[PDB]
C-alpha cells in the first residue's frame, strides 16, 4: 500500500503520521498509529513514522546567522548569514564575502547568504579598490566640474580632470 | 531500565559573561536531550540510584567578527564536571579539559570543541554538573555542547 | 549478545578533497575493527536493533612538508557525527568537533585529533555516518580515525 | 560484576624527560581512582577476564613561566593508548590522540587536554597501557589525566 | 534528629561520621554506622557520609603552585602560587600579577597569592616604571648629591639636580 | 612443555600457532588449536595464540612515509621516512634531517630514514653554508683557473684566487 500516508508493521498497513506529529505509538493489530502534535520548538515536515520532532535550528547571533523563516510544527526555521556574509557548508560557518579587486565589481543586486560574484569594469566604468559590496562606478563627468578631461580612463582609475 | 542521561545545551539561557560559571540550563526533552531515572533541577543532575555510571561531556566554543574584536588578552576554554552532594558544600572536579588559544588572528571565525568521559562510583542525591570558562562563546547546537550520563553496573 | 561496531577507516579509499563529505569506506573485519548485529553499507552504519547506543568517533588530522605547502586561508578541522533514515531524506547532526587551525608554520609536520561521544536513542533503519571538513588531511592509521557504537540498554 | 578500571596518575612518579615514555604510575585506590577485577602492575592495566571492553583516557598537558621558557623547537603533545600481551614482545596502538602546538608565546600559562575512547575485543593476560610524548608537561590532578576501562559484554 | 553527628537511613537516626573518617557500612537495624579513618594523603573535614575520603589537592609546581598548609586527615590541603602570580578562578591558574604604570605605585605590604592593587603616587613621590612590585619612590635629594634642585619633580618622574 | 609451538589450556599440552595463521579455537580436551591463516593485508610473524591476526602499517605518503618491505603473511610492513627525512619515535613522525654548519659537513654515505651526523672539516676542506646534505668541499685550485692562490682556504671558505 501507497507511502503518501502508510507503513507496514505487524503484517498490517498502517497509517503513517502527518507533518507536525510524530507517532506515539506504532499501530497494533486492533488499532491504528497513535499520532501525538509536535511540542514547543519541534517540528516534523513529512508523512512519518519518527517517535520524536526534529528540534528547530538555533539561528546563533554569534555565528552571525538570523532567521529568515522562523519555522513551526510543520516547517524547519532557515537561517542566513548577515550583511557581509555566506554560508558555507565546508565549515558550516558564515564566511566573509570575498573582494573585488580593482579592475571589477561586485554583481547586483547582492543576494542574501551568497557569495560576492565578481565581474569585470566595462567601458565608461573603473572600481579602484577593493571591495565586495561596491559595483564599478562610472567616470567623472569633468564639466561637472567645471573642467575638461585631461586624461582618459581605465577599468582600474577615474578620469582626470583639469581646469583649462 | 537502567538510569541515563543526554542533556544539550538550553539555547535560550546561556550566561553572558567571560567568569566560569556553572551551566544552570539544559533540555531534557527535545532533540537528543533526555532523561531517565535521573534528575535535571538547574544544571544539576541529581543522581537517583546508586551505581557507576559513565558520564561524559562535549562542548563546543566559537567566536565571530560580527560579535566584536577578541581582546589581545588571556584565553583559555575549559570545561569542568563537577560533583556536589545535594547537600554536601563545595563541589569537587571529576573530569577537566581545554586548552589555551588565541583568536586574534583576522580570519572571521573561531571555533573549538572539548571531550571528557570517564567511569564514575555515584550515590542517589549526588549531582554533576558543568562549568565553563568562557560562557558568552558556547555553542547553542545540540549536536555541540551537551552531556550526559548512563549507568553501566550496579554498586 | 548487543550489536556493537568499531570501525577503523579504510586507509585505501579516502577521498581526496578539501570540501566536507560524508567518510564512504571503513574496515568492519580486519585489526581492531568488528561489528556485530549492525550492518555497515558505504560509509553507513545501519541500526539493527532498536536501544539506546553509546556513539563515538576520533578522527586525526595530518599535514606534512612534502605535500605541499599550506595555503594561507581558513582552516577548520571538523568531525560531524550524523544521523540518518535509511528512507528519509536530509540527515541531522547528533555530535560536532573541531577546530580552526593555522597550519602556517614552518614546521614539518601537522597533527590533529577531534573524539566525540554520546548517549542515543536508535532504531532497527536508521543510519550512523561520518564527515569530515578535509579528506585529504585525514590520518589513516587504524588507531587514529574511526567511530563505532554499542548497545547499552534496550528502549 | 563486571570488571572495571578508572586511574588516576600517581603525581608523585611522573618521568621527567622530553621523550615519549610508557606511564607507569596511577593509583588505583584513592580519590576517583579505582580497580575492580582488573590487574595494575606499573602502568599496565592487566585483563582478568575476555570479553568486550570500552576504553578511555584523558590527558592534560600544562606549562608555566616559572618552569623555564619554552624553546623554539617542535612541539607535539600525544597520547597513545597500547595493548600488549603479558607474553607477548611489541605492543600496538589501539588508540591515538594529540596535537602539534606552539606555546612560544609569552603567556604565563599554556594548557592542552586529550581524549580517546572506543570498544575493543581483549582476553585475560592482555595488558592496556599509556604513552605519552611530555611527560614533565604532564597535569598531576586526578580529574586531568587519567585512563580507564569497563566491560560492556562477554566475548 | 540533628545532624551534626546524625542522619536517617532504615527508618533509624543513625550517627554521622567524623571528620578524619568515612562511613564504610551504612548502619544496620541491628548496629549503627561504621566510620574508618583516612587513608594516606586522604582527607574529610567535616561529619559525614562519605563511603571514600577526599583525596588532597596536588600543589603542581609546574602551575607555580606551593602548599601553604600541607593538610591531613582532617583538614584540605592549601595551595597558593608562588612570587610574582595570584590565583585566578577563572583559568584555575596562576596568572601573573599586573603591573602598575608610571604614575602609579604597588600597595604594600604585598599579599601572598593576591594581585597587586595598583594607586597613584602622592606629592613627593613618583615612579618612572612599569612594576608589579614597587611602590611609588620619594624624590632625589639634591644636596646628598652635593647639587640643588633644578627642576620639581613629578608623579612620573624624579626631581633633576645640578651641581650650582 | 616447551613454547616454540606449545601453550596449556585444560590442562593440556596445546600446541601454538604457527606464523602466517591465527588460533580460531582453542584446543578441547579431544582435539587440538585450530590454526586458521591470516586474511588480506595482515599478519602474525611468531607461534602465536592470537584469535585474529595484526594488521599491516600503512606507510601513509602523507606522513612522507614510504614501504621498504611490503611484508606479507609472516613479515610486517617496513616503512621509512622518504629523502631528507628520518623517523623520530617522539613523535612518531618524519622529521626534517638536522643541517651541518658552516665548517662541518654531512657525514657519508647518508643512511636512509636516519638523521644525518655532523663531522667538522678537516684540512683542505671547507663548508660556507647550512646543509643537511652536502659534504666538506675541498679548497678550489687555484691553477685550474689560470691563477695562483691569493688567500689559504678555512674550514669555513674556500681559497681565494688571483690573476698574476
Amino acid at each position: 500500500c501507497t507511502q503518501e500516508r502508510h507503513y507496514e508493521h505487524l503484517g498490517r498497513c498502517c497509517s503513517r503520521c502527518e507533518p507536525g506529529k510524530y507517532l506515539s505509538s506504532k499501530c497494533t493489530p486492533t488499532s491504528d498509529s497513535v499520532c501525538l502534535p509536535c511540542g514547543p520548538d519541534e517540528y516534523l515536515d513529512t508523512w512519518n513514522e519518527e517517535d520524536k520532532c526534529l528540534l528547530h535550528k538555533v539561528c546563533d547571533a554569534g555565528k552571525a546567522l538570523v532567521a529568515v523563516d522562523p519555522g513551526n510544527h510543520t516547517a524547519p526555521r532557515r537561517c542566513a548569514c548577515t550583511a557581509g556574509y555566506h554560508w558555507n557548508s565546508d565549515c558550516e560557518c558564515c564566511r566573509r564575502n570575498t573582494e573585488c579587486a580593482p579592475g571589477f565589481g561586485a554583481q547586483h543586486p547582492l543576494q542574501l547568504n551568497k557569495d560576492t560574484v565578481c565581474t569585470p569594469c566595462l567601458l565608461g566604468f573603473f572600481s579602484d579598490v577593493f571591495s565586495s559590496t561596491d559595483k564599478c562606478k562610472p567616470w567623472t563627468n569633468c564639466t561637472l566640474l567645471g573642467k575638461l578631461e585631461a586624461h582618459q580612463g581605465t577599468t582600474e582609475s577615474d578620469v582626470v580632470c583639469s581646469s583649462s | 531500565a537502567q538510569p541515563f542521561a543526554h542533556l544539550t545545551i538550553n539555547a535560550a539561557s546561556i550566561p553572558s559573561g567571560s567568569h566560569k560559571v556553572t551551566l544552570s540550563s539544559w533540555y531534557h526533552d527535545r532533540g537528543w536531550a533526555k532523561i531517565s531515572n535521573m534528575t535535571l533541577s538547574n544544571g544539576k543532575l541529581r543522581v537517583n540510584q546508586d551505581g557507576f555510571y559513565y558520564l561524559y561531556a562535549n562542548i563546543c566554543f566559537r567566536h565571530h567578527e560580527t560579535s566584536g574584536s577578541v581582546p589581545t588578552d588571556y584565553l583559555q576554554l575549559m570545561v569542568y564536571v563537577v560533583k556536589t552532594s545535594i547537600k554536601i558544600p563545595s563541589s569537587h572536579n571529576l573530569m577537566k579539559g581545554g586548552s589555551t588559544k588565541n583568536w586574534s588572528g583576522n580570519s572571521e571565525f573561531h571555533f573549538y570543541s572539548i571531550n571528557v568521559g570517564g567511569f564514575f562510583k555515584l550515590r542517589a542525591g549526588e549531582e554533576i554538573s558543568i562549568q565553563v570558562s568562557n560562557p558568552s562563546l558556547l555553542d547553542p547546537d545540540q549536536d555541540a555542547t551537551y552531556f550526559g550520563a548512563f549507568k553501566v553496573q550496579d554498586i
